[PDB]
């Protein structure tokens, strides 16, 4: 009942149902765990994907928390901790997987929870957890890579692996070269600095920063000594280090936005397909203009002059030397605590 | 308001709430070596308008002022296609002659130039007492200009003239977002445009921008001989611009003492006789889909490549 072992397997495929069986194993899921969809066709599951397998993991049906929030989000929608909603569905998952008793409890959860919830938001979740609880350390996670190589890879790529992995037999396969290089022409000078900015190590340097330091979650997860501190840091390193690869491709240290009203120059298209949303991440156009938000669906309503004035409000209270609590209380940027 | 908030002249309408910005930190950076006074010193440089201008931190602190008002020029709305179109007017070239050099060629060198110094010479026996100053100038130069009209009837229009670099700091073509600030006003006239085609010659030493060269060296404007920049001995590459609006807009009501007068002297005339904003029309953000100054021009504009040549050496004034 090597509970931590098992839960690895829900990282495997997370768009195939559970009941596919993962690696060697297959779950044993009680009736009322399966969706509405595929309950109908349980004996025939079984029959197939049940088998086949050398392991069987009994799955213990027990009372479950309040899924409703996290559910919210769609199984064909994108996710971003950038958005305040996703943030705060994403914060509740963490909550219910890290307030599971027993390791066993949370196999049975995640069981229940992983195919009614959006896979992305499943995966970030239930990483957090499994880094925060006692009795889930020194656990292997997977690479984001590896189980969702859409947000790494040229989308081209799919098809290429799709056809090889059908038409030839394993043993025969042909690694599939990943391209580079490959988001740009010589006439946008950026594209020199795909290394960098592409390279699936410092994107997921990225990624993991926010797997230790979330934003919104229990205080256990949120509050880490220093935090605010860490967040400049590391994006000052980043900008450190962007710019001495500039330096090294015959460009200039990178130029801060003026301002949010003027065009921002440099366009992107990135060439990559969400295979979960079944939707592209669409280019920005050369020279776009920053536009207000009327985002109904992500709960985003919010002008360019609304950032304007944090802005403001921040460069006063840095000018000051102090920030204004909530009360009207005055916190002082010292020099110890005043960057974080 | 904005010049007058932050000049801080009388004018501003809250001198409490936003201060005296501009005045005061000219005086903070002239103070550093003696802020408290205790070392019984004068200010510096940059604590005087004769002599402000000498010290390079003049242009850090007004570029520093410039964002501020940078920041107010981008929320107004591009100017569109309409408002920039003067219909019926169309100009299809711009060249600039000089004497003994080939068109589209500003040429500067080095000049000396004496003035007497007798009249400031306190406690010095009388007489001339001759300074010889060195500094830039450019060799004589007109604008022509080709419009096209296309009404039946006359046309007034005011001929709005700047120049700018062709490339940035690393040789590349500049793109409107930077050039647009990097416009410098050479001439602003009114002409009158009869129908069909119209030749305009305007020399150099008739530039609104300047003023007599006689006022330097023996009415606001800027000195004749700094007309042109540097340029360089190899050739420095500018883009020449002029824009031909629809005077019957950018007329002022008010009427005062030919309305082809345009010598603007701002004790002499009660009102500024262009209704457009100064610096007009590179003051504000490109309309949608504008990148450069070549997606910029309507037909009533112009564009001109034009190479301005420094000679290294020293001329005694003719
Ligand atoms: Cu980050
Ligand atoms: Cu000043």
């Amino acid at each position: 009942m090597n509970y931590k072992k098992n839960l690895l397997l829900l990282y495997d495929r997370p768009r195939e149902p559970i009941f596919m069986g993962k690696g060697k194993s297959v779950f044993d899921v009680p009736d009322n765990y399966l969706t509405d969809r595929y309950r109908p066709i349980g004996p025939e599951i079984q029959n197939r994907f049940g088998e086949l397998a050398e392991e069987r993991i009994p799955v213990r049906s027990i009372a479950l928390p309040d899924l409703r929030i996290p559910m919210s989000l769609g199984r064909q929608e994108q996710f971003s901790l950038f958005i305040p909603r996703h943030r705060k569905i994403a914060a509740r998952l963490i909550d219910i997987f890290m307030g599971m008793r027993n390791i066993e409890e949370l196999q049975s959860c995640a069981v229940f929870a992983r195919d009614r919830i959006n896979p992305y938001l499943f995966n970030y979740a239930l990483s957090v957890a499994l880094l925060h609880r006692r009795d889930t350390k020194n656990l292997d996670l997977p690479s984001v890579v590896e189980v969702f190589p859409d947000k790494y890879v040229d989308s081209r790529v799919f098809e290429q692996i799709r056809e090889e992995a059908t038409v030839v037999p394993e043993g025969m396969r042909m690694p599939i070269v990943i391209p580079k290089d490959f988001t740009a022409s010589d006439l946008d000078e950026e594209h020199r600095l795909w290394y960098f900015r592409e390279d699936i190590g410092v994107n997921l340097h990225h990624w993991h920063w926010h797997l230790v330091y979330p934003g919104d979650g229990p205080d256990s997860v949120v509050r880490k000594d220093r935090r605010g501190e860490l967040f400049y840091y590391m994006h000052s390193q980043l900008i450190a280090r962007y710019n001495f690869e500039r330096f090294c491709n015959r460009l200039q240290r990178v130029k801060r936005l003026n301002n949010l009203r003027e065009p921002i120059a440099e366009g992107y298209f990135p060439k990559l397909d969400s295979l979960v949303a079944s939707r592209t991440w669409p280019g920005r156009v050369d020279n776009a203009v920053i536009k207000d938000l009327n985002r109904e669906l992500d709960q985003i309503k919010q002008d360019v002059s609304d950032l304007e004035r944090w802005i403001d409000r921040i460069y006063e209270a840095v000018h000051q030397g102090y920030v204004v609590d909530e009360s009207g209380n005055r916190i002082f940027l010292d020099e110890e605590k005043g960057i974080d | 308001i904005l010049g007058n908030i932050i000049e801080s002249s009388i004018l501003s309408p809250n001198r409490q709430l936003y201060g005296d910005m501009h005045n005061v930190g000219h005086v903070f950076l002239s103070y550093t070596h003696d802020p408290d006074h205790r070392h019984l010193e004068s200010f510096g440089v940059m604590g005087d308008v004769a002599t402000a201008m000498r010290d390079p931190v003049f242009y850090r602190w007004h570029s520093f002022i410039d964002d501020i008002f940078q920041e107010h020029k981008i929320k107004l709305p591009a100017y569109t296609k309409s408002q920039l179109t003067y219909e019926g007017i169309s100009v299809t070239g711009i060249i600039v002659q000089s004497e003994g050099a080939p068109v589209n060629t500003l040429h500067t060198y080095w000049q000396q130039s004496d003035v007497d110094l007798s009249r400031g010479m306190d406690f010095v026996p009388r007489g001339n007492v001759f300074a010889r100053f060195t500094h830039l100038q450019h060799a004589p130069f007109q604008y022509v200009i080709q419009i096209d009209n296309t009404s039946d009837a006359q046309r007034m229009g005011f001929v709005r003239i700047f120049m700018a670099p062709k490339n940035d700091e690393r040789g590349q073509p500049m793109l409107f977002r930077d050039q647009r600030l990097f416009m410098v006003e050479m001439d602003k006239f009114l002409v009158a445009l009869r129908p069909g085609a119209n030749r305009i010659r305007r020399r150099s030493n008739e530039s609104t921008v300047t003023i007599p060269f006689e006022r330097t060296f023996r009415g606001c404007g800027w000195p004749a001989h700094m007309l042109v920049p540097k340029g360089l001995p190899e050739g420095f590459p500018a883009d020449l611009f002029v824009m031909v609006s629809n005077y019957e807009d950018d007329r002022v009501v008010q009427d005062l003492v030919c309305n082809d007068a345009a010598s603007y002297c701002g004790v002499r005339d009660r009102l500024y006789p262009d209704r457009k904003a100064m610096g007009f029309p590179f003051d504000r953000l490109a309309r949608t889909g504008v990148d450069r100054l070549s997606n910029f021009v309507t037909p009533n504009m112009a564009i001109q490549s034009v190479n301005v040549i420094h000679i290294d050496k020293t001329v005694p004034r003719t």
